[PDB]
C-alpha cells in the first residue's frame, strides 16, 4: 500500500544569509509556515519564528557553529510535535520530546503538535475535587483542586522544587489506593536548570517509586 | 538577487554595442566639461565626508591604522577611531569648526603618543603633551605611545614599600 | 585562501572573505601585525563578511589586513607538560620559562557533557 | 586556576605564593607540579577576557 | 494609469525599480530593448573608471552627475525608458543599484518565457529516451505551462532515478532515497505491529 | 574586479522608488 | 557652491522676520545643518540662504 | 490619497464671533449653532510681546474667591 501510493515530496530550499548567536537569517523558504520545524544541512533542527518580506528569521534547535553563510535549510512542512502518549511516562525527554535517558527510543507514542489552542468556556467544568500535595500547609490552608493553577512564587533556595517534588512524590502514594479513574500522572518540565540536578531529580523518583 | 547570477553579470552579455561605442567616445568630452567641480579622487589621503560636533567622517585614508594619529589641512589633529568600510570615524583634537567639507586628512604614520621623559617634570601640559604653561616647548624628552599594555604576573612583585600621603588617617 | 579586514570597531573586527567563509568559533590569525592578533569567529554578516572577537588589542588593524584561516577554534596545549605553568587565552606560556611542552592541544569549545555520564554521588 | 578577569597583582601574589608553598615548582623538577595556571586578567581586552 | 502585471513578486528598493521598469518596458512592447541596455551600461561600468566614479565616489556633487548622465546620452540610439531611468538613479546616486537592478529584471525577463531554469542530478548518462521521459515528469512540479532550461549532471551515489534542484526547492525522486524511505518505514511499522 | 564596488548599492532616500516613478511613467508615449 | 564653516551665521531671505542660522554640521552631500535664531513656521524648502 | 496645501500657517478664527460658542481644537464649531460669523483668521503660533510692548501689573482681576482674593 506504501509503494503504490508514494510520490516524492518537493521541499523546498533555503539559503542561509547570515547565522549567528543561534539565529539563521534564511533566504527563500517561500511558503513556509510561522512556527514551523526547518531542517538545515548540518542536521540540526530550526524553526520559522518571524516571516519576513526578504527572509525568514530561523531559531536553532542547537549549536549554530555548525550552520554557514549559504547553507541549505529545508522545510519539514510540519510545525513543531512531540511524542505524546504513555510511552512518554517512565522517561527523560529533551524539550523537544527526545529521549536523553538512554532507554533506546520512544515505543508506545504518538505525535501531537506542542502549541494547541486551550480549551473554551463550554469545554471547561467547575473546579471542585481536590488535589492532595501531601504538604499540610498547602492542603490545609492554601488548597488545590484538580484543574487549578497555582504559582509558586518565591525567592532562591526556599523550596519551590521542594514542595513540587512533595507533591510528585504524593500523587505516587495516592495513585496505589485509588482505582483507574483518579491516578494523577505528572510531568515535571525542567527549564534552564543544571544538567546535574535532574539526574539528582531521576535518581530519587526512581527511587521513591514515583 | 543572490550573488551567483549578480557574479554572473561580470561575465559580458550584452549581444549588442549600439550605445557602448556611443557613449565612450562621449564620455570624456562631457567629463572634461566639468572638471572644474570635480574634486581629485583620494586613496590613501582622507577627505572629509561629514564633520560634527568633534566627530570627521573621512572618505579614503586606506592604509589608517585604529587609534592612529591624522592630522586635518586646517593643522588640527585627529584620531581615527573606528575604521568603517567606506569611511573612517575621526575623533578631533581640538575645535572642528576649521574642519570643512572636503578638507583634505592626512594620516601621520603614528599611534597617539606623548613626550615622556625627565623634560616633563615641572611643566604644565595639555591631554596631548604640548606645554600650556608658556615656557616653551618640551626639551629633553622623548616620544612615546600612550597605549602600553601592563605588566603582566612575571614582570610584578609584591607591593612592600610604603608611600606614606602624610594625612594621619590615610596613613593610620 | 585569506581573507582581509573589512571593519574594525572597537574590539570587533569584520573579516571579508571570497569564498569559504570560516566557521563560527573558528579561529584566525593577523599576520602583518606586531603582536600575535587572533581573531574568533562571532557570527557570519552575511555578505561574505564575518564578525569576529580579538584576543589581544585592535590597535594597529588596517582595512585589507590578510586574515588567515586556521580551520579550528582556540587550541591550547593540554597535559602534564602545563603544569606549573601559565597560559594566555590562546595557550601562549607568560611565565617567561621556555616553550609548553605538552602533546594533544585541544580546542577550547565543545559541548557540555551529555545526561547520561552524571555522578549522582555526593 | 582560572582567572578570568581580575588583577594582575593578586595573580602575581598566587604565582609566588605556590612558588614557594611548592605547589608550582620550576626548572627541572616541572613535573612535580600540582597547578595549571590559565591568566586573563583586567587588562586583557574583553575578547581575552570572555574566553580565557 | 494601468499598468500590465509583473510575473513574480519581488524584494525592495532594487527589485522593485526592476519590477517597475518591467511594467513600463512592457507597456511599450520594449523589454529586450532595454534588457541589453542594461547589459551595455554594465559592461560601460565595466571600461570606464570615469563613469563608475558617478556610482562610488561621493565628493561628485548631484548636479555634476546628472549633467554627466544626461549630456552623455543625448538619444543615443536608445529607448526613452532607459534615458529617463539613469538620470534618475543619476538624481540619488543610485547608480550603484544598476548592477542588481540588471538581476531583478534578468528574473522577471526569464519568468517573461515561463522557462525555467534547474539542474539535473542522475547517476547515469542520460539516453534520448531517457531524458525526454524526464521532462514529462519534470513538467508536473511546475504549476504552469513553463518550458524549462533543464541541464544535465552525473553522481552515482544516488541508486538511479533523479533530483531535480529548481534553485529553489528541490524534488528527490532517487531511489536511493526511495530505498531509505523504504527502510524507515519498515523500521516503524514492526515498533508497533 | 571592476565591478566589486557596486555589488551592493547604498543610498540615502528611501522613497526613491517614487523619484524613479515619477520619471519612468512619463517615458511611455 | 561652497560651504560656510561650522559656527558662520547665514540669513534667509524672504522671510517675515530676520531669520538668522548658524552652522552645526556638515552633514555631507553640499549640505550643512543649521541652528535657527527665530522661529522656522514659513520656510519653504527652496528659500534663497545667505552665507554672512 | 491627495493632500492639499491651504497656503497658510495654522489658524483659528479669531474674533468677536467666537464668543458664546463651544470650539474645537481647531477652530470649528462643535455647539451647532452654524459656523462663526463676525470673526477672522490668526495664527495659533504667535511669538509672545517682547519686553518694551509689557508694563507692570496693576489691575486687579477679582477671582470672586475669598480665599484666592484675600
Ligand atoms: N520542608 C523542608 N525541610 C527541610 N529542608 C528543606 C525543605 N524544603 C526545602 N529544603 C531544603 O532547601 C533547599 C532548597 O530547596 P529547593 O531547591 O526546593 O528550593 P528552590 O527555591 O527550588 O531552590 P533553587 O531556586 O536554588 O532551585 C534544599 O537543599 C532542601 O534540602
Ligand atoms: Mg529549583
Amino acid at each position: 500500500e506504501w509503494e503504490k501510493s508514494y510520490q516524492p515530496p518537493v521541499i523546498h530550499l533555503g539559503r542561509v544569509l547570515s547565522v549567528g548567536d543561534g539565529i539563521a537569517r534564511v533566504y527563500g523558504l517561500k511558503s513556509v509556515q510561522a512556527g514551523e520545524l526547518v531542517c538545515f544541512d548540518s542536521g540540526v533542527k530550526g524553526m520559522a519564528l518571524n516571516l519576513q518580506a526578504d527572509h525568514v528569521g530561523v531559531v536553532v534547535f542547537g549549536n549554530d557553529s555548525v550552520i554557514h553563510q549559504g547553507d541549505l535549510v529545508y522545510r519539514t512542512g510540519q510545525i513543531v510535535n512531540v511524542p505524546i502518549g504513555p510511552g512518554t511516562l517512565g522517561r527523560v525527554t529533551d524539550g523537544l520530546g527526545q529521549p536523553i535517558d538512554g532507554k533506546g527510543p520512544l515505543t508506545n507514542v504518538r505525535s501531537s503538535l506542542v502549541e494547541v489552542k486551550a480549551p473554551g468556556i463550554i469545554a471547561r467544568q467547575s473546579v471542585r475535587e481536590p488535589l492532595f500535595t501531601g504538604v499540610k500547609a498547602v492542603d490545609a490552608l492554601v488548597p488545590i483542586g484538580r484543574g487549578q493553577r497555582e504559582l509558586i512564587i518565591g525567592d532562591r533556595q526556599t523550596g519551590k522544587t521542594a514542595v513540587a517534588i512533595d507533591a510528585i512524590i504524593h500523587q505516587k502514594n495516592c495513585n496505589e489506593q485509588v482505582p483507574k479513574a483518579q491516578r494523577v500522572y505528572c510531568v515535571y518540565v525542567a527549564v534552564g536548570q543544571k544538567r546535574s540536578t535532574v539526574a539528582q531529580l531521576v535518581k530519587l523518583f526512581t527511587q521513591t517509586g514515583a | 538577487a543572490d550573488a551567483k547570477a549578480l557574479d554572473e553579470l561580470r561575465k559580458p552579455k550584452f549581444s549588442s554595442k549600439y550605445l557602448i561605442q556611443h557613449v565612450s567616445q562621449k564620455l570624456i568630452p562631457a567629463v572634461k566639461e566639468w572638471e572644474k567641480s570635480y574634486q581629485p579622487p583620494v586613496i590613501h589621503l582622507g577627505r572629509v565626508l561629514s564633520v560634527g560636533d568633534g566627530i570627521a567622517r573621512v572618505y579614503g585614508l586606506k592604509s589608517v591604522q585604529a587609534g592612529e594619529l591624522v592630522c586635518f589641512d586646517s593643522g588640527v589633529k585627529g584620531m581615527a577611531l573606528n575604521l568603517q568600510a567606506d569611511h573612517v570615524g575621526v575623533v578631533v583634537f581640538g575645535n572642528d569648526s576649521v574642519i570643512h567639507q572636503g578638507d583634505l586628512v592626512y594620516r601621520t604614520g603614528q599611534i597617539v603618543n606623548v613626550p615622556i621623559g625627565p623634560g616633563t617634570l615641572g611643566r604644565v601640559t595639555d591631554g596631548l603633551g604640548q606645554p600650556i604653561d608658556g615656557k616653551g616647548p618640551l626639551t629633553n624628552v622623548r616620544s612615546s605611545l600612550v597605549e602600553v599594555k601592563a605588566p603582566g604576573i612575571i614582570a610584578r612583585q609584591s607591593v612592600r614599600e610604603p608611600l606614606f600621603t602624610g594625612v594621619k588617617a590615610v596613613d593610620a | 585562501d585569506a581573507g582581509y579586514v573589512s571593519q574594525v570597531i572597537g574590539p570587533v573586527v569584520d573579516v571579508r572573505f571570497d569564498g569559504e567563509l570560516p566557521s563560527i568559533l573558528s579561529s584566525l590569525e593577523v599576520e602583518g601585525h606586531s603582536v600575535r592578533l587572533v581573531l574568533e569567529v562571532a557570527q557570519h554578516m552575511g555578505d561574505n563578511t564575518v564578525r569576529c572577537i580579538a584576543m589581544d588589542s585592535t590597535d594597529g588593524l588596517v582595512r585589507g589586513q590578510k586574515v588567515v584561516d586556521t580551520g579550528s577554534p582556540i587550541k591550547v596545549p593540554v597535559g602534564r607538560g602545563t603544569l606549573g605553568r601559565i597560559m594566555n587565552v590562546i595557550g601562549e606560556p607568560v611565565d617567561e620559562q621556555g616553550p609548553i611542552d605538552a602533546a594533544d592541544i585541544w580546542s577550547i569549545h565543545r559541548e557540555a557533557p551529555e545526561f547520561t555520564e552524571q555522578s549522582t554521588e555526593q | 586556576f582560572a582567572g578570568v578577569g581580575e588583577r594582575t597583582r593578586e595573580g602575581n601574589d598566587l604565582y609566588r605564593e605556590m612558588i614557594e608553598s611548592g605547589v608550582i615548582k620550576l626548572g627541572a623538577e616541572r613535573g612535580n607540579s600540582k597547578c595549571t595556571l590559565v591568566y586573563g586578567q583586567m587588562n586583557e581586552p574583553p575578547g581575552a577576557r570572555a574566553r580565557v | 494609469l494601468k499598468l500590465p502585471t509583473a510575473p513574480l513578486q519581488l524584494s525592495g528598493t532594487s527589485a522593485q525599480i526592476a519590477t517597475l521598469l518591467w511594467q513600463v518596458a512592457a507597456k511599450e512592447n520594449q523589454l529586450d530593448k532595454v534588457q541589453d541596455e542594461l547589459y551595455q551600461f554594465i559592461e560601460l561600468f565595466k571600461q570606464h573608471s570615469e563613469l563608475r566614479r558617478l556610482a562610488t565616489d561621493p565628493f561628485v556633487p548631484t548636479l555634476v552627475r546628472t549633467k554627466i548622465i544626461s549630456s552623455v546620452l543625448k538619444d543615443s540610439g536608445a529607448s526613452e525608458i532607459t534615458k529617463k531611468l539613469f538620470e534618475a538613479l543619476a538624481d540619488e546616486g543610485a547608480l550603484s543599484a544598476l548592477l542588481e537592478v540588471t538581476v531583478n529584471y534578468e528574473e522577471l525577463m526569464l519568468a517573461h518565457k515561463k522557462e525555467v531554469y534547474c539542474t539535473v542530478i542522475t547517476a547515469e548518462p542520460l539516453d534520448k529516451l531517457e531524458r525526454v521521459e524526464l521532462t514529462k515528469k519534470a513538467e508536473k512540479f511546475v504549476d504552469a505551462g513553463f518550458k524549462l532550461v533543464m541541464q544535465e549532471k552525473i553522481d552515482k551515489k544516488l541508486l538511479g532515478g533523479f533530483v531535480i534542484e529548481f534553485s529553489d526547492r528541490r524534488v528527490d525522486m532517487s531511489t536511493a532515497k526511495k530505498v531509505e524511505e523504504f527502510n524507515n518505514f519498515v523500521n516503524k511499522l514492526v515498533l508497533s505491529i
